[PDB]
């Protein structure tokens, strides 16, 4: 019955369910970034060359750059009946608040770990800014997940690759010392009392200090019907409002500014909940976020299941046995070249006494001196002179050398091409889009196009804060993936220009150059031709 | 050597009553914390006075209670060496096995338990193949004691045969010189019919047990006992801890001869009409579930009686036979000779305690558990299998746990056909 | 299968047993009859005994 | 095994849980493995009052 | 989809005209395209 008592049995149910593919994933990810040499800390270990000679860095290094070359971008398109222009405010606002460094670099981290071990993921969040707010002084930005194979554990029963049918899913959150202290700062929680949960990694490493404080932040997606306010604008229509995001603060402030109620029915939807646990209590119960979806995006590789068991790889998996045999086999050469005599004359003691220094190693003589005579036995006994063999790798390590590095060389190829992983990141993005137009709808300004202008209708309550009044018309557009853009303008010049090499030399060519004039940066030449040009399409109609 | 894959397939089981008695699963950490026992009220039973002024006749509340419990998991502990074709091939045939034997003990230990603590008993001086009708009497007959009683037959009620009684029954019905649709049903099937007698569930049940006879004679009561309803008592230590209503305990001259299942009946006391407490014609029957010491067994039906003057008015309204034991009163024993037994009850007087064994859990690292559903009955168990290195031989075993609880053994029984000398 | 009770069942287990029948074919059924050349001209004893072997 | 971060003090230790069929039970083990050094005792001091005969 | 299909086996005459001007009438909307598809539109229009 307790809420913490409910969350764990949740958690320990999914952290028991996907046990073995983290533990592969965090291998793969080790053997990938660290060192091939796994085992750290195994007693029975003297001191041996472990030399490591790599063949899977370099293949996973040329799919990172291919995959970099070719990024993947949401793109939202009017729906079918829609407005023609139904997505360009809600294209701006991504563009607008996607363009940092964060959202890239999150989107690089996840590609890099889908390739390496299997699974990567990225977060959505808002937060408040007053200086550059994308919208209602505020800012949706996307931010990174590092080794989202142990530090994101999904709700077990959900059976689709971007777990958009998952009921919740855990974050888990490992900081230092200053780490926590921040961490209870900016959620208000105390920091005098350590906090502790399952600690996602693991001492493979000799790193002389690891991390000690864990959180856990526990998403639930909640499916109702909630009540809706119908009500009249006093320009024109009838929009739909949501009781609960209007519930005190403007109910009333709707009837002064001229609102008139016509009806109430309920409308079924989700709502996302936060809780932060740790693992002997939850500190915050059910912090309402925004938006209809678990900010959490995923990215896979290879993805299955195999028997009611969620199976993920990269492109290092099936190449470790390999490399490690390889990495072995140059070893135990290595060692064979190290520790073995060289190849010198075998010699009795009186075969060369009196004359040992004649085969030290200097050259002041003109041949070797023996001794021919023993006083005891007549005459030295004759048998040819034998040498220490030189050192030799063995036919064995050979072969298995080249048989290792060659099953490596096989396996190694992820597909022919990235086309099923740059498949896999373009169905992530489209979640990402999914995510990112629930939030929007629930917390920026949208505006609404009349075909009578774009019509923000809004109000403030008592306590000088404005609640945002969008219309239950809000998805007119669904979401592609295109290449990735910085700007509305950018987009604009490259769809101009895509035009332009397609169209033959007429009337429209004219037009589209011109367009492209009138739509380039500013400078000084390009502000005189841009002049031009905006002179002659108006002159031209 | 080797064989082919085709099965010869040599049993076929059904569980008929485990398949219809209900099954409870009640909250595991409550059970776990409550030594795996729960306690249950029993319907409230007022009494009732006549007369204008009742100074110092007010009467209190009281309002008794049963408990269920579990018994021990039942294991299929099997193992499995490395190297042998025999335990390679057929590893798959022992679990299906294994989940049919289980499912099979389940409905064992329900029949056991309902012949066993039957109350209400219904003998025959003859076996039932011998009069015209006499089966259709015996159903009658259970019916007609259920529904003097005023018993709850609100959720059903149902009526298992022995195969041989079945088929006497089947072969009355054929005899009959006649052939309308009844007597051609049980002439192409052996089906006598489904509703009979006011039952409207008779099934014809295969492992139904043998009530061996009953050896004592010449046993008397010794002392006069009142029993008493009571919903707790205090302890030693002044706590106050439940009492079960469903057993009491009575001391006899000697109990020899006398075992977990015997069918009893005092020489004098009578049943009641439960509701209204009108005096019944038929003698009271008992069941003895215990026989503790050399003088004392404990029988199902506590015998609260009507004309015991030590009861309070609270406690006179939950009576069910007319006088109390007296010192001298012969004790009938009514199984004086071997045979099968039918057993009729109502649908809600047997139950299936159900737990679950958390063997998934993380504390049980190293072996791999699923859950196993056995047949027929609706019962789940783990299903674990682990593997030592020291004898290199996997460990495979099949757990599930239950316990079968008799909760009103008032309106479960017991037919004996064929009870003379 | 067999069965056993309790929590503690250390040193009790069972192995597997699995039995088996064996099914085989026996001495064939025949027919024999021996005809000459001459007596073939009319072939209806001889189709009719083909039947009647059947 | 798995890790096990004992808070208060900096340290890790292992987490190692084991499981028996034959009797359906299971052992946890929480190890710390760590050990105390005093590599300056000219520097560790000590201070003793009312050290009188 | 099936614009662009018509276009590529259509020569360059009347119909491939034609054809142009309804790729670009359905086309997406920004700023620039919208004028581009205002003209196709109008053209459309006036050619009957």
């Amino acid at each position: 019955e307790n809420r913490l008592e409910s969350i764990l049995s949740r958690f320990d149910a999914d952290w028991t369910a996907s046990d073995e593919a983290r533990r592969e994933a965090k291998n793969d990810l080790f053997f990938s970034r660290v060192s091939q040499w796994d085992d750290w800390l195994s007693q029975y270990t003297t001191l041996q060359y472990r030399g490591q000679f790599d063949v899977v860095r370099p293949v996973v290094r040329k799919l990172v750059s291919e995959m970099r070359q070719n990024p993947i971008d949401v793109l939202y398109r009017p729906k079918d009946g829609a407005r023609p222009d139904a997505a360009d405010v809600l294209m701006g606002m991504y563009r607008t608040d996607m363009r940092h460094n964060t959202a890239k670099i999150a989107v690089n981290i996840a590609v890099r770990e889908q390739i390496e071990a299997g699974v990567g993921a990225w977060r959505l969040v808002t937060d408040y800014e007053d200086q550059s707010p994308t919208s209602n002084n505020q800012v949706i930005r996307r931010e990174p997940i590092h080794s989202a194979c142990s530090h994101v554990i999904w709700d077990s029963n959900s059976k689709l690759m971007d777990k958009s049918d998952a009921r919740h899913c855990t974050v888990i959150h490992s900081m230092s010392q200053n780490g926590w202290e921040d961490f209870a700062e900016k959620y208000d929680l105390d920091a005098d009392d350590i906090p502790s949960f399952q600690n996602p990694n693991d001492w493979v490493f000799p790193w002389l200090t690891q991390d000690t404080i864990q959180i856990a932040e526990f998403y639930e997606v909640v499916e109702k019907k909630e009540t809706a306010f119908i009500y009249q604008d006093p320009v024109t229509g009838e929009p739909v409002s949501y009781f609960k995001r209007d519930i005190k603060d403007v109910i009333d402030d709707l009837a002064d500014s001229g609102f008139i109620k016509i009806a109430e029915r309920q409308i079924k939807r989700r709502r996302v909940y936060k809780s932060i646990i740790t693992c002997t209590a939850v500190l915050k119960d059910k912090q309402l976020i925004a938006g209809e979806h678990i900010p959490i995006v995923p990215v896979f590789g290879e993805w299955g299941f195999v028997e009611d068991k969620e199976v993920y790889e990269g492109v290092v998996r099936l190449t470790k046995d390999g490399q490690r045999l390889r990495n072995m086999i140059m070893s135990f050469n290595a060692d064979i070249v190290a520790r073995t005599p060289k190849k010198k004359p075998f010699f009795w003691p009186e075969q060369i006494a009196g004359f040992e220094h004649m085969y030290d190693g200097n050259d002041d003589y003109p041949y070797y001196l023996l001794n021919r005579t023993d006083e005891n036995s007549g005459d030295l006994p004759t048998q040819p002179l034998a040498y220490y063999e030189n050192p030799e790798v063995p036919q064995a390590n050979a072969y298995m050398l080249e048989a290792a590095t060659s099953a490596v060389k096989e396996v190694a190829t992820l597909g022919v091409e990235t086309y099923v992983f740059q498949d896999n990141l373009a169905t992530a993005m489209r979640r990402d889009g999914e995510i990112y137009q629930s939030i929007v709808n629930d917390i920026y300004d949208v505006p609404r196009n009349v075909t009578i202008l774009m019509a923000e209708v809004v109000d403030l309550a008592t306590g000088e804060k404005q609640v945002l009044n969008d219309i239950r018309g809000r998805y007119e557009c669904y979401t592609d993936v295109g290449p990735s853009f910085q700007s509305m303008k950018q987009q604009n010049r490259a769809e101009i220009l895509e035009l332009l090499g397609k169209t033959p030399q007429g009337t429209p060519e004219y037009q589209l150059l011109l367009l492209q004039y009138f739509t380039l940066l500013d400078g000084k030449g390009v502000e005189m031709m841009r002049d031009y040009a905006n002179k002659q399409l108006i002159q031209m109609g | 050597t080797l064989a082919v894959d085709e099965i010869i397939e040599t049993i076929s089981a059904i569980t008929p009553m485990a398949q219809k008695a209900k099954k409870y699963t009640p909250p595991a950490a409550s059970m776990q914390r409550s030594s795996n026992t729960i306690w249950m009220p029993v319907e409230q039973e007022s009494p009732t006075q006549e007369g204008w002024d009742l100074t110092d006749k007010a009467t209190g509340l009281l309002e008794l209670n049963v408990a269920v419990n579990m018994g021990e998991p039942d294991n299929d502990f099997f193992q499995l060496r490395a190297d042998d074709l025999r335990d390679e091939t057929a590893y798959r045939r022992r679990i299906q096995s294994a989940a049919r034997k289980l499912a099979n003990n389940v409905e064992l230990k329900v029949a056991n338990m309902a012949a066993e603590m039957g109350s209400l008993v219904i003998t025959s001086p003859d076996a039932i193949g011998t009069n015209t009708a006499d089966a259709w009497n015996f159903v009658a007959d259970a019916e007609e004691i259920m529904f003097s009683r005023e018993l709850n037959r609100d959720m059903g009620t149902s009526y298992f045969f022995n195969p041989q009684d079945y088929k006497k029954a089947g072969y009355d019905l054929t005899k009959r010189d006649i052939f309308g649709r009844i007597p051609e049903e049980a002439y192409r099937d052996g089906t006598i019919q489904r509703q009979v007698a006011g039952f409207d569930d008779v099934l014809r049940s295969p492992k139904l047990p043998v009530l061996t006879k009953s050896t004592a004679t010449g046993i008397t009561v010794s002392g006069a006992q009142s029993f008493k309803p009571v919903a707790w008592q205090l302890d030693n230590d002044g706590n106050k801890v439940n009492v079960d209503n469903r057993f009491a305990t009575v001391t006899l001259s000697a109990t020899t001869g006398m075992k977990r299942g015997d069918k009893i009946s005092f020489a004098g006391v009578k049943f009641l009409g439960q509701m209204a407490k009108n005096v019944l014609a038929q003698d009271a029957t008992f069941s003895v579930v215990r026989v503790v010491d050399g003088t004392h067994v404990e029988i199902t039906p506590k015998p609260v009686a009507l004309d015991d003057v030590s009861l309070s008015p609270e406690q006179r309204a939950y009576a069910n036979v007319n006088t109390s034991l007296a010192d001298a009163m012969a004790v009938n024993i009514l199984n004086v000779k071997d045979a099968r037994t039918n057993v009729f009850w109502a649908d809600d007087a047997i139950r299936i305690v159900s737990q679950p064994i958390p063997a998934n859990h993380e504390l049980f690292a190293g072996m791999k558990t699923t859950s196993f559903s056995i047949p027929d009955v609706g019962l789940n168990g783990i299903f674990a299998t682990q593997g030592d290195i020291s004898t290199l031989s996997g460990l495979c075993r099949i757990a599930l746990w239950y316990g079968v609880n008799a909760t009103r053994p008032e309106a479960i029984g017991v037919g004996l056909p064929g009870q003379t000398a």
